């Protein structure tokens, strides 16, 4: 679908459109109801942008200003046409590599990425800075690390990226594979920290930066669980969640694979000192830790 | 005012229903009986709300219109695919409320799903879905408060399809837990008051009592309720309320000595941050400007669970710290008393008393009764090292910056004899707070007049300008072994990259005049890699010295910064491990492995 | 500028490099190796001639050498102990006769 | 950039060049000579290592060569038959590791 | 009017002289006696000239003031060092002249040297300097003109300092030469008139007759006078005054056929160029516009000395030439008469008569009764060469530009059979005025339908658009020797730089399909240098042909332009000699010698 | 001494100086005598420029305009201070080279020039163009050749230049030396031509170009012969003529060493078709061909 800033430029020309846009930016600041009607009809009211381009901060700011004033419930970040990309991006498994059924899949994904000339570049790019010592107190500069990690998971083809992060391999811990599956995002820098803050506080922290906000709005909307279907999800798309979860990496919510027998995931946080509101934290974490849609989705890629 | 045990009231609706038919009733809890409630809706904006009708007092939900297929289309919510989701709002005050009355008060959401079907066949249902929903919510209760009726457990979807029989419920598998069940209105009720400090969680197991001709049907579901803490516990102490403090050689700011704790049986939420519950404010009652302006307090609180009968409890902490960096000529002794008050406790006593045992002492900046009389074994090279010099208790200083100088004793003599005081220099290191002594010139030692020298070392503390000195004598007894031809030009040692050369060089940092040799053997990248260094004592050490920073041809290993080539590990500066007989040039380094 | 001095490639294990790393990761190494005789001058012909004469006892100055005038992008990898290492200026992007 | 590759010179007869001229005129020839090891990269070390291994059968890519990047001024001379000839790009002016 | 035999009147002056004393007399020559002269000075600007005085009629030089040391300083001329140089001017008309009268007439310079000394001791002089100067000038005389007195030979420096004896002169060692000497005024005089056409130079030998007590002193000096020619000789002729001219195959402009000469016994100065003497102007008396607009005359004159009794004589020349580039269909025959007039001869007859025998003929642009039926020995390569084609008398054309074309006889047939006319092409060569035939495609020859072809060659002269054609047939009988795999891609042959490869290549310009081989042996740079060429006939010939310019990989040897390396000679384009087994690449060439 | 253009700039400022300069340029174009006095006193009236600088065309034009309106007799080109340079430039013989008394001196001068880095450069510079074939009709472009030859004989130190052109060697012809002594200036291009013109005509040809005019005015003035002195010259300076003659090379008057038993020299010309004026041509050529001062001067350098 169409972007927002293009619609912004469009509406800034029509006398009525921009005139009532100003009338409105004045109305919401403190007849006005009759002006609501005109805004809805404009393409701007239904404008949604996506990935792959290089002008998003402005689109996201526009839409947040429009709708925050009048986050997980109604998400802009993804139109309803992404299923067309979803099914095609469910094919990569066949497109990945002929060799299979080895003792480890993470290593095979790494081998495949160190043979292509885009994944290789961007991988070393968001690696080296995360391993750069710049003082005896610090161990690395996270800003650079997170930003590089982000612009890698934005561009590099899914066939080579998702594999390293979602590679499946035999159960347990201390199996060479799980080590690499955990150490893909170099947690010592991009994951760890000296103190564990409550998740809700980190939830508010994310809610300000203009990127994490959207990468999080995608999560609940896609991976929402439902047991009635055989799939276990709501919108019957295994790769939509597969994208939404990977869209968080780098942001303030940098999860990794915990040390649990099953496939659980938690951001760097814990429901400590939450007092009465252990229910809200528990729901957040449970939706994020133990769910059917996400386990099924991550398992689907495993059967290749 | 009246708080809501739940925030979710969910039910399903279908086509073919009539007006004046009950749909749901919501209940509110009051602490005291003089508050009588009156229910009502809100969100009057939309039009579909004109159909629903409510009773101002009883609190049940009715309808004012029937259902028709046309009504299904007019209701639009996002996607067009069934099921459709709607949302409503409700408030309850004690008096007739206006339109404006509920946008101010806290409300609850009602999420009802709409399907364009009629009532189903009632013999096709499954046992698991008969009396309980798919997913459930866990309500909450508050400690030390009046009891009441909690939740409703009749599902109005299932009751109308097979209105034949009667159903009841019961609490099952309970070791005398304070809950009950009604039969008039089959509501889950709490028996009496509770104390969170006794029990924190309530695992439950509830059953559906159905009357069926085939056999009595019992189905078991599970849930657990949560407890809400109110601040009904004042703090206490373990041990004493005093601590010993000492200030002798650490006077830098931001240093900490003391450790004191406190305990509150309550819980301290971290979020939201605009709260006040079980957050301790500490006040000082000292007026001395010196102490107050010089000393600092620290606050840091966590929560524990293993010392309150496996119950979640709070633990504050307090420790001492300095504010600014202190002088060396002060001496004081006193007691600091720092108070704490749990402002959320409406009781007579909500405080404790601490006490600090502070002992501030001065330090003498003086040399020992003994002197410093170094010496040089043989004929040396530039940027060498002979001896360190430090005042008494030099290792333990912190926050103390000291400058070291030296001067000649024979003030004025012939210039030829004056030259002999060009074979010595000094350096300064703020890390260890000492002074390093290194030669500077070698063309001076060739005369027999230089063989003996005498200096008066000077130590000057920066802040106080104190002084202290002694007598230093330096004697060289290394005769020249046929090396006069060499002018003041000596090659480096960091680039020999071999044993044989490095042993027969004469270069920078060579006390004996020969640079040292290392031989690290291992299979791969090891912290011991063979190199050639002037002095092994501090060349591959770690943090480069005050001398290391004069020339770049003197142990680049620890102080180099430029790109390195080969197999290696490295921290911020200098190589920690390089795969083999590593080496370097003037700033550029290559750790490799020599197959030959 | 010579066209016989071209760019070839060979698939290797990182361990074949003998730099000491312990990893199962792999890579594409690129390199240049061909003739550059069509770019020589009088200088090189004189050198060749005095070399063949043996009239310069030991001095052996270099004729034209197909060398790489730019290197490929950085690479990263994880070793067997789960420590990362990075290699710079390891592979050619486009060579010439200089 | 290496300082060991330096400009040396040797006095020769034009006839020692073996270019076929017949003249008694003389000249100063200049040339580059010396090691360039301090300018090498990871690329060269890998090359060296695979050469010593013999794992590349015949391919022998070059490591850094010390070569002229600029040449001296033109020279002219008269041969024994009183005909003139001119030589261009015959002598080095400044040297570098490349 | 009255010309001056000399332009230099020089004498020396000294201090201590008196006014009213003769210093020198100058003489003028008149052709007729009614012109009587009157002498006078000029250059009245400076002040020192106020001292000198002259006689209006006699022509001698006097003085009006004495000499003083102060006068020496006032006279400044460049450097201050003795001797000082001055210069004066003089004219002579027949009537009293004004100030303005002499800046118009031709004058002469007088150069006198000034020294600040007095009269010398006259017994210290040398014999060589007694009667004659250090350097001398050679005067001149004009042929066929009245005689007179020529020069003065008394030196007033040596005649006024020691006047105790008398001196005379004489002409010595003369085989009856027309000169004499007077005794009254001891002037050199000419006996009578002369003809330059008889004698050109007069070597002389003159003597000083001095009377001395010791013995009669005779001193010999030498000189020679020159003769001036006046145009008293009209021209003549040797042989005839006619020439044969023919115009058949050379019709380009600027071409010359005829040769006619003339002779004038006079001399023709080349400088100055604004003169008219013995310069012949030629006029035509033909009015035909075609001939006059089409034909050109040439003039060129030198001087000779070996056919006039060893006397310097003039020789004009005249030859025929064309103006513009002529047609091929004209025919005319006529006589051109071109006249000459020596305008400087004041005589009744000063001309001669020439005559040209012009025969302009046309040319037939037609082919021979025979046809052109080439053939190809074997299976060939692109840019080869089989046969040339030219009209009759093709070598001798000049000024004739011709274009050659060819066409098929079978106009329209199946396309498959139409392809078989893609195995042939044509080229054009304005140098030899012919047409070269070369193959273009080889993928056509495989089919048996191409084995025979037929073309109609077309020849079109540019200016007249004439046409002429015949029938051409081309037959290939070279079967494919197992080489179908090769697509239309063939490597060059100029770069094999060796015998072995060059013989086994298949490349551009290979009729047989193999390029030719050369082996030049010699000691050094020779015009025969071993190479590899497609066809030796025209690859190293020197320059390139129309075909050689199509591709750069076809014999660069004669058509290359870029810098070459090694031992070589070269003209404008292509290498004439390269020291050894030379070779080339695509534009860049390296002639070297292979020691192996 | 001072230049002319500097004096020109000087006089262009003073009101009286420039005012009377204009009054004069008007007077000579067709009181005025009183204006002559002021001009003489100005430094311009006695201004003379020399070699080694790069602004001469204007100086020469200035002086020619001043004095031609009001060439060999009175020369500007050289002040009377050049003797100081003359004697010092008579020393080069000792400064040239230690080796001597070989079978050839021209070859030794060439060896010395192909070892210095200025003579070598400029020699190849005015060589290669003179040997450049640019068409099948022409053999070389003389303009370039003459100009390069000129700017060589202007700059390169006398020690190395004069030697090659004045090298002496044993008598005769067809002695290797004389071949090179003749072929130093590559006569096939800079000397020869299809036809020999009369010298007088070439004398007028030189008299127009602003350079040859001065390089010729120097010749007569310096090398003028006189037999009274042992030296054979007028101004008693052997190197002054040595410079003046070499200052002609390149210009329209490009002489070389003829094929005569003695040391004779003639420009490319001959006294043919001169008619009555065979005396003027003979004096010109004799002064240029057979003289004492020039033979003595060229012999002096020989005895080194
Ligand atoms: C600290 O004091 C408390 C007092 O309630 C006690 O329960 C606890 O055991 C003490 N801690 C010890 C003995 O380590
Ligand atoms: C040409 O004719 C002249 C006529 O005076 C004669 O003197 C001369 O000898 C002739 N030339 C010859 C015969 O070659
Ligand atoms: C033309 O004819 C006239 C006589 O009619 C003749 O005098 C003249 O010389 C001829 N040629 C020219 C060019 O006038
Ligand atoms: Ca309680
Ligand atoms: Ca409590
Ligand atoms: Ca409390
Ligand atoms: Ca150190
Ligand atoms: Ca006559
Ligand atoms: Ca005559
Ligand atoms: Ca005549
Ligand atoms: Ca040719």
């Amino acid at each position: 679908r169409l972007d927002c800033v293009k619609a912004n430029e469009l509406c800034l020309k029509e006398p009525g459109c921009s005139s009532k846009y100003r009338t409105m930016r004045q109305c919401v600041a403190g007849e006005c109801r009759l002006v609501l009607d005109a805004l809805k009809q404009s393409p701007l009211y239904n404008c949604r942008c996506k990935r792959g381009m290089k002008k998003e901060k402005n689109c996201l700011r526009i839409y947040w200003g429009i709708y925050q004033h009048l986050l997980l419930e109604d998400s802009p970040y993804e139109p309803v046409n992404s299923r067309l990309s979803d099914i095609f991006r469910l094919a990569p498994i066949y497109s990945g590599e002929p060799a299979l059924a080895k003792e480890n899949n993470c290593l095979n994904a790494a081998k495949a990425c160190n043979l292509n000339d885009t994944c290789k570049k961007y991988r070393s790019a968001y690696i080296s800075p995360c391993t750069s010592r710049v003082s005896t107190a610090e161990v690395c500069n996270k800003r650079k690390c997170h930003k590089a990690l982000r612009q890698f998971f934005d561009k590099v083809p899914p066939k080579h990226s998702y594999g390293m992060l979602y590679c499946s391999c035999p159960l347990g811990d201390q199996s060479a594979c799980s080590e690499r599956r955990r150490q893909t995002i170099v947690p010592a820098c991009s994951y760890e920290d000296k103190e564990r803050p409550n998740c809700l506080t980190l939830q508010v922290s994310c809610k300000t930066n203009y990127i994490c906000r959207s990468r999080l709005a995608d999560f609940f909307t896609n991976c929402q669980p439902e047991p009635l279907s055989l799939s276990g999800c709501l919108k019957e798309n295994y790769a939509d969640c597969l994208l939404s979860y990977s869209g968080l990496i780098g942001t303030v919510m940098t999860p990794n694979y915990l040390r649990s027998p099953k496939i659980s995931v938690s951001p760097f946080c814990d429901c400590s000192s939450s007092g009465n509101s252990k229910e809200e934290c528990d729901r957040f974490t449970e939706f994020f830790t133990d769910n059917a849609c996400l386990r099924n989705a991550i398992q689907a890629f495993g059967n290749g | 005012g009246l708080y809501f045990p739940q925030r979710l009231y969910t039910e399903n609706i279908y086509v073919g229903q009539q007006q004046g038919s009950p749909l749901l009733q919501v209940i509110s809890m009051r602490e005291f009986p003089t508050e009588r409630p009156y229910f009502f809706l809100c969100s009057h904006r939309d039009a579909f709300t004109s159909w629903f009708h409510i009773d101002e007092a009883s609190g049940v939900l009715y309808l004012n219109k029937t259902l028709e297929w046309s009504d299904f289309s007019s209701l639009r919510s996002g996607s067009v695919r069934s099921p459709k989701d709607l949302t409503l709002k409700v408030g309850v005050s004690s008096t007739p409320p206006m339109k404006v009355m509920c946008t101010i008060l806290p409300t609850v959401e009602v999420k009802l799903s709409f399907i364009n079907d009629t009532a189903p066949s009632c013999g096709q249902v499954e046992l698991s879905t008969l009396c309980f929903p798919e997913k459930i919510s866990n309500p909450h209760i508050t400690e030390n408060r009046e009891p009441g009726a909690l939740r409703q457990l009749r599902r109005f979807t299932h009751m109308s399809i097979c209105p034949n029989y009667t159903i009841s419920y019961g609490v099952v598998a309970g070791s005398s837990v304070p809950f009950a069940v009604d039969d008039s209105t089959s509501e889950l009720v709490v028996t009496a008051q509770v104390d969170r400090e006794e029990k924190e969680v309530y695992h439950l197991d509830i059953v559906c009592m159905v009357r069926t001709e085939r056999n009595l049907e019992e189905v078991f579901r599970s849930l657990h309720v949560n407890i809400y803490d109110e601040d009904d516990n004042s703090p206490y102490v373990n041990g004493t309320d005093t601590e010993d403090v000492l200030v002798e050689f650490d006077r830098s700011e931001g240093t900490v000595f003391g450790t004191l704790f406190v305990y509150d049986r309550d819980t301290t939420p971290v979020y939201p941050t605009n709260q006040v519950q079980n957050k301790l404010v500490g006040t000082l009652m000292t007026n001395d400007s010196w102490i107050k302006n010089n000393f600092a307090i620290e606050h840091k609180f966590r929560e524990e669970k293993a010392i309150f009968g496996n119950v979640r409890g709070t633990v504050h902490e307090y420790k001492l710290k300095l504010s600014q960096n202190l002088s060396v000529t002060e001496q004081r002794s006193f007691l600091l008393g720092y108070l704490v008050n749990d402002t959320t406790f409406p009781g007579p006593e909500g405080t404790v008393l601490l006490h600090f045992n502070v002992t501030v002492l001065p330090v003498p900046i003086r040399f020992s009764n003994v002197t410093y009389s170094f010496t040089v074994s043989q004929k040396a090279t530039t940027y060498s090292q002979i001896g360190k010099v430090c005042v008494e208790n030099c290792q333990k200083f912190k926050g103390i910056d000291v400058t070291y100088q030296l001067e000649i004793v024979d003030r004025n003599i012939t210039a030829e004899a004056q030259s002999c005081y060009w074979a010595v220099s000094l350096a300064q290191n703020p890390n260890d707070n000492t002074g390093v002594l290194y030669v500077n010139d070698t063309k001076v030692l060739r005369r027999p007049e230089c063989q003996e020298l005498e200096y008066v070392v000077i130590a000057q503390e920066q802040q106080n300008k104190l002084q202290a000195k002694t007598q230093l004598t330096v004697s060289f007894q290394g005769e020249a072994d046929s090396l006069r031809t060499d002018e003041p030009r000596f090659p480096a040692c960091a680039e020999k990259r071999q044993r044989g050369d490095c042993e027969a060089t004469r270069g920078l940092g060579a006390p004996t005049g020969r640079c040292q040799w290392r031989q690290g053997r291992d299979k791969g990248i090891s912290k011991r890699y063979s190199t050639c260094s002037p002095n092994l004592g501090t060349c591959p050490d770690g943090y480069c010295d005050a001398i290391e920073s004069k020339n770049i041809s003197i142990c680049p290993q620890d102080c180099s910064s430029e790109a390195i080539i080969g197999g290696y590990e490295r921290d911020l500066y200098g190589i920690k491990a390089g795969h083999g007989t590593c080496y370097c040039f003037e700033g550029k380094c290559f750790c490799e492995r020599d197959e030959p | 500028q010579g066209r016989g001095c071209l760019l070839k490639e060979i698939h290797l294990n990182v361990t074949d490099l003998d730099l000491g790393y312990r990893t199962k990761e792999e890579l594409i190494f690129r390199y240049c190796s061909g003739p550059c005789h069509d770019a020589e001058t009088n200088y090189d012909k004189i050198l060749n001639n005095l070399t063949h004469n043996k009239k310069l006892d030991k001095d052996t100055p270099s004729r034209t050498c197909c060398r790489p005038i730019a290197f490929d992008d950085d690479i990263s990898f994880l070793d067997d102990s789960l420590e990362y290492h990075t290699l710079k200026k390891h592979s050619a992007k486009k060579c010439a006769c200089v």
